[PDB]
């Protein structure tokens, strides 16, 4: 769900270096992204049909080039 | 005529989408951009000739895959979104070169492009969400004024703009009356009262508000509305130049602009409905 | 940095023509575009929502946008036109990222209070136009000018001035 700005909606970490890595690499990037976030879930792309999440608990934001001049992620 | 509409899952091959065209590169549009209409769940989108696919909100959705047969990069998308919108771009210039000239083709498909392997293709169905077309056609009844040391000149006469839009279109038993029409109300007004796109206008070099006489925007059923406005406006002519007055010759350039870019709309032709140059009695001034 | 910094808006503007020059009541009436540029993150969007990518706001002054949207903007002014201003295809248009900008083509009759023709007609006149800010510098300030087009521009004729 999107309130407001431009957001884009076991263990659990922060690892911003995979941002700063793929985008060194010459931006297969969202294959590349879900690899990398499986190997660290869903994400929403429109109001009113967001993507929903399966989960199974047996034991006890993304990036975007939004703009359609320049493809800069 | 056949009624297409809105109201209130079978031998999908035979309605195949599937169409190309050719393209020219150059100048600024290097990087090129196209849309596409809202699709079918089942359909997937074949990109053929770097290119990517995204949606209308930029989200990117998929990548191309370069295949040496065929040159160029072969794109390949698919999806279940329902109510949606896709675009496709299309960047030339990955550095920084002279060029000055490029010719390049495309195929493209929403369903299926391998069942009509390309070819004449007569069935297919362009998918580009092409602009709109606005025909215009002006005529100038008086040059009423010519302000010279403020280099500008007041002219009066008629402007009608003419475009299909099947959104527009309406049951005509809904309201009676076979024609629609917003009377003395701009194209803007008349996009602000509707929320709907319209080929808002402008003068571009007017100085004050134009006065607008017997203007109205009338819709017919099939969707072709047309605008008509008499104006006196006074526009600006920077290109005036008296150095050689009396013997000068003068150029009084009246240009309708449209204030939505050219993936809205796009002056197709322009309309001889009136002669573009009144002839009236006497001997004028110019 | 944690001072809630003043926005950055960048301010470019070209001159047209001097249409009109009253040296008797001191004023000139000058064409030109101006172009306003300001990231506010807080201005951003999703895309999808409506649709189109950039949402703009049309023939609305950027004082009027504000008043449409409870938003903080940098409305601005001439502080020496007199009467009301001619703005032409002015358009105030954001991108989902949050960099909004407002292009302006403005007919406008500036006062000119430092015109002195004691001197006439050997005199060198100053048309300063002068486009202030209606809001402090701790909410937005004139980071950097933009020469988008030519500052004066040139046109057919020898012109009076
Ligand atoms: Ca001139
Ligand atoms: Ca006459």
């Amino acid at each position: 769900q999107n309130t407001g700005g431009n957001l884009d909606p076991a263990e659990e970490i922060d690892p911003a270096v995979s941002l700063g890595q793929v985008l060194e690499k010459a931006l297969d990037l969202i294959s590349e992204l879900t690899a990398v976030a499986d190997r660290i879930w869903d994400d929403d792309g429109g109001k009113g049909y967001s993507a929903s999440l399966e989960f199974t608990i047996p034991r006890d934001s993304t990036i975007t080039n939004q703009r359609l001049d320049k493809f800069q992620p | 005529t056949y009624t297409t509409g809105s109201f209130q899952s079978l031998e999908i091959k035979p309605e195949a989408h599937v169409q190309e065209l050719e393209i020219r590169l150059d100048k600024d549009t290097r990087y090129l951009t196209q849309h596409t209409r809202n699709l079918q769940p089942g359909d997937t989108f074949h990109a053929l000739v770097r290119l990517r696919l995204t949606d209308s909100g930029g989200k990117p959705l998929a990548f191309g895959l370069i295949d040496q047969p065929g040159e160029s990069v072969e794109l390949n998308y698919t999806c279940d979104q329902d109510i949606c919108e896709l675009v496709v771009h299309v960047d030339g210039t990955d550095g920084q070169k002279d060029s000055g000239e490029a010719v390049y083709r495309l195929l493209v498909g929403i369903n299926a492009p391998n069942l009509r392997e390309s070819g004449q293709t007569p069935v297919g169905s362009s998918v580009f969400l092409e602009s709109d077309l606005v025909t215009v056609g002006l005529a100038v009844d008086q040059i009423v004024g010519v302000d010279q040391r403020s280099e500008n000149f007041s002219v009066v006469g008629t402007l009608k703009l003419s475009w299909h839009d099947p959104k527009l279109g309406f049951s005509p038993d809904q309201c009676g009356c076979t024609v629609k029409s917003f009377e003395d109300a701009s194209i803007r007004a008349v996009a602000g009262e509707i929320n709907l796109p319209l080929p808002s206008f402008s003068f571009y070099n007017q100085q004050g508000n134009r006065w607008s006489q017997n203007q109205v925007i009338f819709v017919t059923p099939d969707g072709r509305a047309s605008y008509f406005e008499r104006f006196t406006v006074t526009l600006q002519a920077p290109d005036f130049d008296f150095l050689a007055y009396p013997f000068d010759r003068q150029k009084f350039s009246i240009k309708v602009d449209l204030a939505v870019p050219t993936n809205m709309f796009i002056f197709n032709e322009i309309e001889r409905f009136q002669q573009v140059v009144g002839d009236q009695l006497g001997e004028e001034e110019w």
